[PDB]
RNA sequence: UGUCCUACGCCGGCAGGCGCGGGUAACCCGUUGAACCCCAUUCGUGAUGGGGAUCGGGGAUUGCAAUUAUUCCCCAUGAACGAGGAAUUCCCAGUAAGUGCGGGUCAUAAGCUUGCGUUGAUUAAGUCCCUGCCCUUUGUACACACCGCCUCGCU
């Protein structure tokens, strides 16, 4: 968490390209889960940070709860006067909500973070499995979760997909602009549910004997046989 | 040189997924039509929606 | 903190799962923040609310004036929906504490974010 | 390194002008009076006498030409900046790092690369855990392959 002190939070709010792109994958993520129109649903925001994706969710009428570990992200989110509620915690220890709670889940650039072992007590696979199991717990049955990432290799992808398919989630991932570089995004979307004579001439060639040249009329019926 | 690097790292990701699949079956239970031949990029198609690629999870 | 948020909150401790709910409350600063009133959200999500937990939570927050039964309808009763909107979505616990019933660990609501760290 | 390096004298608070000499070089710049460092004063935990950008005015120099500031000097303003979360860069002794000084590019920049000297540290004499490279064995492992299991509903 110690990146996002007051200085880096002040950087994060003062970045036009970053705000624009977070709004773009926030819109794409909200489009990617098929929540019904004119039904205000209840969502879980992961990697809310300053609440840019949370601000987009509040703009569309949906209600959301943000979860983060950096204090300056939540402080600047309060300073931005967001409408949703904030919670200060890590996904790797488990999301502390009842079963059948969230109608949808949106994670924005928050899932590639748990793929490496940084402390001696830490373990990436078990933390990711706990995170996915807690997602499967707190989500309502029949909901959908969209999880945005920028994988630096396929090791992170295989660990994330194994821990996702081991916690009971079903789905896949969709890549936006796979052939592009600037627009390539990863969205893990999960939810709680004549030939014969040719061969013979080749055979005679491997047996090393003289063969006729192979031409157009190789296998051709001469005439009807009565 | 960089084109071959892109091709080999994409092949490495694909083979790593295809080797992820068998232990996923054991212990448990991509944009080809969007290629642009003339140059690197992404061109819209009329019959299909905006470019994407879905690889479902097992 | 919105009333509904703690009303759906649990404890992330491994041992107490999944029976760490409901959380016991404490408030020293209560504010009112306006929220747009969409009656579809309330009408759909009252059946999602555990009413015994809601009553004991209101009793923890010194507050008694709530309907005692599940208010189900077609968004025709403006008074009940408006009052529950004020309680759940507009009454905000700016400062306070949350104690876990099955473990005893306390999370400080400090303007206005509770902590969920080890 | 030097026919542009400059000693010395005068003027201007400074960038800079004037005059007179040495040097085709271990001879003159040059006993290369450098910067870090030491001593003494003030400041005092304060986006502050820290930090310098971005600005306004004036002067001078280099050039045919300085406007979108070539460059320097002086005054007026003190923005961000509170040790920086998840890719990693270099390194085992006069070494890293701090610190200044030369050559090449150059009618004038200061910014790139090469070296040079001064003060001078922590850890280690280990390993294949990762990465990259070079070997030996093997086609036993996975995969391909074997075999099994391999759509319904009227006349």
């Amino acid at each position: 968490e110690l990146f996002y002190d007051e200085t880096e939070a002040r950087k994060y709010v003062r970045n036009s390209r970053m705000i624009d792109i977070q709004t773009r994958m926030a819109g794409r993520a909200l489009e990617l889960l098929y929540l019904p129109e004119n039904k205000p649903c209840y969502l879980l925001d992961i990697g809310c940070g300053t609440g840019l994706s949370g601000s987009y969710l509040s703009d569309e009428g949906h209600y959301w709860v943000g979860l983060d570990i950096s204090p300056a992200m939540l402080d600047e989110a309060v300073d931005r006067e967001i409408e949703g509620d904030l919670l200060l915690g890590d996904m790797g220890q488990g999301i502390p909500f009842k079963p059948g709670t969230f109608d949808g889940c949106i994670s924005i650039s928050a899932v590639q973070w748990l793929c490496n072992a940084n402390k001696k007590s830490e373990n990436p696979a078990k933390r990711l499995y706990c995170f996915f199991a807690s997602l499967f717990s707190v989500l309502v049955r029949g909901s959908r979760a969209v999880l945005q990432l920028y994988p630096e290799n396929s090791e992170q992808l295989e660990l994330i997909t194994t821990q996702a398919t081991k916690a009971g989630f079903s789905g896949g991932m969709v890549v936006d602009y796979p052939n592009s570089a600037k627009a390539k995004k990863f969205y893990l979307c999960l939810f709680s549910g004549r030939a014969w004579v040719l061969e013979k001439k080749e055979r005679h060639r491997r047996q090393g004997r003289e063969v006729r040249p192979d031409t157009q009329y190789t296998g051709r019926k001469r005439k009807p046989r009565f | 040189r960089n084109k071959k690097h892109q091709k080999l790292k994409h092949q490495k990701e694909a083979e790593e997924e295809e080797l992820e699949i068998p232990p996923q079956y054991q212990a448990g239970g991509p944009g080809a039509e969007y290629k642009a031949k003339k140059a690197k990029g992404d061109v819209k198609k009329k019959g299909r929606p905006d470019p994407y690629a879905y690889i479902p999870l097992n | 903190m919105k009333l509904l948020t703690h009303n759906l909150l649990s404890s992330h401790v491994r041992g107490v799962g999944s029976r760490g709910f409901p959380l016991r409350l404490q408030a020293t600063e209560v504010r009112i923040c306006p929220v747009e009133f969409n009656p579809n959200f309330v009408a759909r999500m009252i059946p999602k609310v555990e009413w015994s937990a809601f009553l004991e939570a209101a009793d923890n927050l010194r507050l008694i004036q709530v309907p005692k039964g599940p208010v189900e309808g077609y968004e025709e009763n403006e008074e009940f929906l408006r009052t529950m909107h004020h309680l759940l979505l507009e009454v905000e616990v700016i400062e306070g504490t949350l104690q876990c019933p099955e473990s005893g660990r306390m999370f400080p609501i400090s303007r206005g974010i509770p902590n969920m760290l080890l």
